[PDB]
């Protein structure tokens, strides 16, 4: 096992301090059942 | 939707100490208590504890408070929702009343006035304790007998004479033919060994196609015997 | 107790289903940065606009109308609420969304409003 | 939002057990550099 | 028994999404390429929350902050150039 | 066990039954939840009824759980071949541990009638060379669960070195059993012939091996 | 039926008024496409901004205390409802649009709130 160091290109720079972080966009709605109704029409 | 895998049956003197394994997977391990329970002749069905993976809260029965240690490990993840994990019991000063089958249990919910109750089983533990030393089975073959002459049907199978302890387990073809398969339980001898036997049965003219070969495991003693039926049969009915 | 910001994204729906307004505060508040902040407002006021059509546009939760049709989960209330998260119910609930909220829309607030016109009638 | 992995032995992808979430990640130094990485975030416990 | 769908606003829920992020620097007294003439100051106190029980999945190789981040160098880089003095008699 | 059942209960095909689960103040049930569980043995069991009324879920509407301020109830409506079998209660709160009740044994009245089956297999001549003789007789495939065996030596009873397990239910809810004779060789090869009888109270059934062939 | 996004533009205004959040759905969902987008956010604030100083921010459909004075249009309930369209009908009251509005804010939502100040004082 013969070990060469390269560094073929640049984001795996930014890649050694972004490896710990990800982006998510929230999604505030959700919907679920209870034994609720709304006041009858 | 998870599967709670325990560790194999074991024999151990009185006295002594034994540690019992519970392996899970198909769930988030640390969202759910893991209970331990267990079934003697002498008392019945008897809840022994739990424990939390998240917390390491425990709460054993005073019975066993004295004689039981719960530990488990940390979860490894699979999945965002689920994970693998293993909970351990090591229970110390053995007597022959805690012979007997053990169960490991996952939790209901997460939350409410019922979360550790008892919901998903493992399939169980045999536990043997006694002085006697463990013994391996001899398999005998028992030749076809006819079932349905004009059907023609016919029934062969080993015997497991004279093992112990518990359990013993029998396949056939390697778990190629497990369709017709009948395993008859244990009987008790006098002398404190055990002994059981399997049939199954098979159309009887299938002689010259198909192999029926009965594989015995008995782990306690680290056997394996592998025991070819002869298909040869002395009953008259199955000669016709 | 206040864990913070999607401090029960982790707990059960019950438990997280309490703090709905510490997720609400921080949900609103060169070029980049600009359009950046016209993303932000923009979904803020899709959720917003949802919630309008739902006649729910002042509340955190409002009661429905609509059914729950047995299809879309075999679970009762002992298990969505305490045993469940909100991440993995939505995965669960990810193909009736769209289906659950146009009924929504038209189960109730499409028929309120006709029902509230011929009643308010006289 | 921002979920940040705060898992030790973190190896480079899967699931992260403890994780934490930002608006905005910890001042991040853009090094030009080529073969070895200069000025940056160590790993604790064992090299990664 | 009978159960009827309930609206919720504000649930902890979230889904794997790609958008433009921007800068955020505290303010030092010149000129430096990456700071520009102006990126948002940061906040005097980030609020670090931690996520109990909550397992996620992460991918270092498949983000794309890494790739945002690589056209903002070179954007950045080539904003810097501009007003300079370029060298095209020097090729003597 | 201070947690008292009805040791049995009876219903009919078709019909309901009830357990009862009744004990002290000290374990009873104004201020404990009382949960339900089968549990066949030799298997692991399964939650059917947990908090009183609350069924698990999957469970069927056939089940269901009543807790008054003196006892609990559990009634099983539609009764079916497998609901044949063992069930426990439990009383519980929130923060203490299960404690198991002494168990009721619920049996399935009106039920269809099943031919036994009867199978006698001879020493093997690797077994008489040990030199010992054992008869096996499997039996398999009846109904109610309930069998008295006998052997006979050369048409006259043995008793020596007899030993019959306990009835067994099968997985197709019918129930099986086995019987095995220990003998000596030469009370093998001094007899014309052996046989195993199987008695039930509706029909006996008879298996004869012969040393001879 | 549902016909769409305008579906029912040219049919009376009566039968139109009953799918609004037809209406309503599509109403809210590079420098060309951002000004746009910014441009179509501000007019829907805007007429959500009316809609809240008539006290109506919730609903689609609301009442008033506005009477009709008769110099507005000289129409009955039948003409109006069944025999016009929303567009002829806006073309109509295109000269007091601004008036009503006025009028909307003014004699209703700037006196129900003093009233609600002098009737909740004890
Ligand atoms: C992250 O995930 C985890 C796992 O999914 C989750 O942890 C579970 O959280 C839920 C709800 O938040 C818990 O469910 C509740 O548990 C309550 C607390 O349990 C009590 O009883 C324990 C056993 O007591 C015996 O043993 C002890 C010795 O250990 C002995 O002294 C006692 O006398 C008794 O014999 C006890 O260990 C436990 O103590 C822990 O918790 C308390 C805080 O409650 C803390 O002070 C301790 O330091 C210790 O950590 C505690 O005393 C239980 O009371 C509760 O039931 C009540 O509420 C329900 C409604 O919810 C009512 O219906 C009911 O009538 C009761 O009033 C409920 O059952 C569960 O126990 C956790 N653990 C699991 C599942 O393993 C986290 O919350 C998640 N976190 C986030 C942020 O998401
Ligand atoms: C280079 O590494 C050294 C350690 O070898 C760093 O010095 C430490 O810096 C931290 C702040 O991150 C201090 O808490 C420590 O007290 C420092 N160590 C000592 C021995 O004093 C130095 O910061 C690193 N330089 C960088 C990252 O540019
Ligand atoms: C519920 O879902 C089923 C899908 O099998 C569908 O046929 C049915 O119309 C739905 N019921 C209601 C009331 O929406
Ligand atoms: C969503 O639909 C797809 C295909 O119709 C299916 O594979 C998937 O299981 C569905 N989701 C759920 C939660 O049933
Ligand atoms: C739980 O869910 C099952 C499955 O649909 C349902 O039949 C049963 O009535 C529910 N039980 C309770 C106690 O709500
Ligand atoms: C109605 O319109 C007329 C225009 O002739 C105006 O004089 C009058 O004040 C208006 N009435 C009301 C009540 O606003
Ligand atoms: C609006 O006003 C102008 C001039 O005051 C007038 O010509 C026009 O007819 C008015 N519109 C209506 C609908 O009366």
């Amino acid at each position: 096992e013969t070990f060469r160091p390269g560094g073929g290109d640049m984001r795996d720079n930014w890649r050694s301090e972004l490896y710990k972080y990800k982006v998510v966009k929230i999604e505030p709605l959700g919907v679920a059942p209870t034994r609720c109704k709304r006041r009858v029409v | 939707e998870g599967q709670l895998v325990q560790s194999g049956a074991e024999l151990k003197k009185p006295g002594a100490s034994v540690k019992i394994s519970c392996k899970t997977s198909g769930y988030r391990f640390n969202f759910y208590h893991i209970n331990w329970i267990r079934q003697t002749a002498g008392r019945g069905p008897e809840w022994m504890g739990w424990i939390s993976p998240y917390s390491g809260d425990k709460n054993l029965a005073p019975a066993f408070q004295d004689r039981v240690i719960m530990t488990t490990d940390t979860e490894v993840p699979v999945t965002s929702f689920t994970s693998t994990g293993a909970a351990y019991m090591e229970i110390r000063n053995l007597k022959f009343d805690d012979t007997g089958t053990y169960f490991c249990a996952k939790g209901l919910l997460r939350d409410g006035s019922s979360t550790w109750l008892p919901y998903l089983w493992g399939q169980g533990t045999l536990l043997t304790v006694s002085s006697a030393s463990t013994k391996g089975p001899s398999v005998f073959p028992l030749a076809p007998s006819s079932k349905s002459t004009s059907g023609g049907t016919a029934a062969l199978g080993c015997l497991v004479k004279d093992y112990f302890p518990e359990p013993v387990t029998v396949s056939w073809n390697s778990g190629a033919l497990t369709s017709g398969v009948h395993t008859f339980p244990a009987v008790l001898q006098s002398s404190g060994l055990y002994s059981l036997s399997s049939v199954v049965t098979v159309p009887s003219s299938s002689l010259g196609t198909q192999t029926y070969i009965c594989n015995v495991n008995h782990k306690p003693s680290n056997t394996k015997v592998d025991k070819r039926v002869e298909p040869k049969s002395c009953d008259k009915g199955l000669e016709v | 107790v206040s864990l913070g910001f999607l401090g029960a994204a982790g707990s059960t729906m019950g438990a997280a289903s309490m703090t709905l307004t510490v997720q609400a505060r921080n949900l609103l508040s060169g070029i980049k940065q600009l359009q950046a902040r016209v993303l932000a407002v923009e979904h803020y006021l899709r959720d917003q606009q949802l919630l309008g059509i739902w006649g729910c546009s002042g509340k955190l939760i409002c009661c429905t109308n609509v059914p729950w049709n047995s299809s879309w989960s075999n679970r009762n209330l002992s298990e969505i609420w305490d045993n469940m998260t909100w991440l993995q119910w939505d995965k669960e609930i990810s193909n009736y969304t769209q289906i659950i909220y146009g009924l929504l829309e038209e189960s109730q607030n499409q028929q309120e409003k006709n029902e509230q016109d011929l009643l308010a009638l006289d | 939002a921002i979920l940040k992995c705060k898992d030790k032995k973190f190896n480079g992808t899967g699931p992260c057990p403890s994780v934490s979430t930002v608006q905005c990640t910890h001042g991040i130094k853009p090094v030009v550099s080529t073969q070895l990485l200069l000025n940056g975030s160590l790993a604790e416990e064992e090299v990664i | 028994e009978n159960l009827w769908v309930t609206v919720y606003y504000g649930v902890p829920v979230w889904k794997d999404a790609e958008t433009t992020l921007f800068c955020a620097s505290d303010a030092k007294a010149k000129h430096n390429v990456w700071a520009t003439h102006a990126c948002v100051p940061t906040d005097p106190n980030p609020q670090e929350i931690h996520l109990e029980n909550v397992t996620e999945e992460f991918n270092m190789w498949k983000n794309n902050m890494v790739e945002q981040m690589h056209e903002d160098i070179i954007s950045l880089w080539d904003q810097s150039l501009k007003p300079c003095v370029k060298l095209t008699p020097l090729c003597v | 066990s201070v947690l008292t059942q009805s040791a049995s209960v009876s219903g009919s095909l078709g019909q309901s039954v009830t357990i009862s689960c009744t004990g002290p103040n000290s374990v009873c049930c104004s201020h404990k939840s009382i949960s339900w569980y089968q549990w066949p043995p030799g298997r692991a069991p399964t939650l059917i009824i947990y908090e009183d009324n609350e069924r698990a879920p999957g469970i069927s509407p056939r089940f269901s759980g009543y807790k008054s301020y003196w006892s609990a109830y559990l009634t099983i409506s539609d009764l079916r071949p497998e609901d044949e079998t063992t069930y426990y209660c439990c009383s519980y709160t929130h923060n203490s541990g299960c404690v198991f009740g002494t168990g009721t044994k619920v049996s399935v009245l009106g039920q269809s009638k099943a031919n036994p089956s009867v199978t006698l297999f001879p020493p093997s001549s690797e077994e008489l060379q040990a030199n010992k003789a054992t008869l096996v007789c499997l039996i398999s495939d009846f109904y109610p669960g309930a069998v008295t065996v006998a052997w006979k030596a050369d048409s006259s009873p043995v008793k020596a070195g007899v030993e019959t397990t306990t009835p067994s239910k099968q997985s197709n809810n019918k129930y099986a059993a086995s019987s095995y004779l220990s003998l000596t060789p030469e009370q093998w090869k001094s007899h014309r012939s052996y046989s195993c009888q199987v008695t039930h109270e509706g029909s006996t059934v008879e298996k004869t091996v012969a040393p001879t062939e």
